[PDB]
């Protein structure tokens, strides 16, 4: 299962 | 900007068979950016029912991607894969050699 | 033995061509089983293993959801990339993200890594210890700056200790037959003449799994790494691998060569030779 969220740069 | 060279490899499946069906597989690996043009080829002439790996990439980012179809090689018959890429100066064709 | 699950993203802009190509994919060791493309009509995650189509509609439903939040991002942070190194619009540009996490013989966590790559070049990268970051440039400096400030490693390490190794271990279960599996290399050589004087000897390892593999060339017992021609590992299509390695040798030391293989699946390393 992917992560629920990623952050931005 | 940062450009590698796709490393090229056609082979089948299987060993050859004269008469049995196989997969013709050209393999395309190490490149970078991502957008190339692979194109399997039988006697010269584009084969159109080809289908394509989902893209992915190695632990040193460069992509790599398969391509392959269904085939019955036969004595006459000469495959080969083509591809063009940014670092390619003319599309490279490399034949699809059974007597590796 | 070792397993580990692994997702790939990758970003392309084309700028006047539509919006930015996003192409996810998620692999067990060396066996793919989910992918997203957003140029597909379906816009859904998809199955890419039989293994994972027992899974559920919530799965698919999430999977697809949170894929797309990923797809997002990136989409932010390719216009985010450009302003940091000053570029222009017209430029196609890429952006890598690759994820996951490693299990020991007793399943459980042994590390995990989420690393990030800007045209080709790491940009950004967690560190082993999962609480600081490896900045390669100026650029990525000013993202390490605002990830910690919000504290990012420690909710990437949450999801790379637990969730991460929690479905790996149910994938594993899931597709044991695929999974827990090792096929040894079938091995030969094969010998051609090049002209009067020099043969070309290949040896081949064949439909083996996983992908690991070393082949090596010796003469007289010492290595010829710097003469041998040894081609990327590549895949039948068939969820096995292949790989040779050739020398080109003068007619009648053929006896002088060995090849040597080693792989998981084999109980010792196997020697090839001529006689």
């Amino acid at each position: 299962a992917v992560g629920s969220y990623v952050y931005s740069v | 900007m940062i450009q590698r060279t796709p490393k090229i490899q056609v082979y089948s499946r299987h060993p050859a068979e004269n008469g049995k069906s196989n997969f013709l597989n050209c393999y395309v690996s190490g490149f970078h950016p991502s957008d190339i043009e692979v194109d399997l080829l039988k006697n010269g002439e584009r084969i159109e029912k080809v289908e394509h790996s989902d893209l992915s990439f190695s632990k040193d980012w460069s992509f790599y991607l398969l391509y392959y179809t269904e085939f019955t090689p036969t004595e006459k018959d000469e495959y080969a894969c083509r591809v063009n890429h940014v670092t390619l100066s003319q599309p490279k064709i490399v034949k699809w050699d059974r007597d590796m | 033995g070792s397993h580990s699950m692994r997702y790939f993203f990758t970003s392309v802009s084309r700028p006047g061509r539509g919006e930015p190509r996003f192409i996810a994919v998620g692999y067990v060791d060396d066996t793919q089983f989910v992918r997203f493309d957003s140029d597909a009509a379906s816009q859904r995650m998809e199955p890419r293993a039989p293994w994972i189509e027992q899974e559920g509609p919530e799965y698919w439903d999430g999977e697809t959801r949170k894929v797309k939040a990923h797809s997002q991002t990136h989409r932010v942070d390719l216009g985010t990339l450009r302003g940091y190194y000053n570029q222009s619009e017209a430029g196609s540009h890429t952006v890598q993200r690759m994820y996951g996490c490693d299990v020991g013989s007793d399943w459980r966590f042994l590390r995990g890594y989420h690393q990030y790559a800007y045209d080709g070049k790491d940009y950004i990268a967690l560190k082993e210890d999962l609480r600081s970051w490896t900045a390669a440039d100026m650029a990525a400096q000013t993202t390490k700056h605002k990830w910690e400030a919000a504290h990012v490693a420690e909710q990437l390490r949450a999801y790379l200790e637990g969730t991460c190794v929690e479905w790996l271990r149910r994938y594993l279960e899931n597709g044991k037959e695929t999974l827990q599996r090792t096929d040894a290399p079938k091995t030969h050589m094969t010998h051609h003449a090049v002209s009067d004087h020099e043969a070309t000897l290949r040896c081949w390892a064949l439909s083996f799994y996983p992908a690991e593999i070393t082949l090596t060339w010796q003469r007289d017992g010492e290595d010829q790494t710097q003469d041998t021609e040894l081609v990327e590992t590549r895949p039948a299509g068939d969820g096995t691998f292949q790989k040779w390695a050739a020398v080109v040798v003068p007619s009648g030391q053929e006896q002088r060569y060995t090849c040597h293989v080693q792989h998981e699946g084999l109980p010792k390393p196997l020697t090839l030779r001529w006689e």
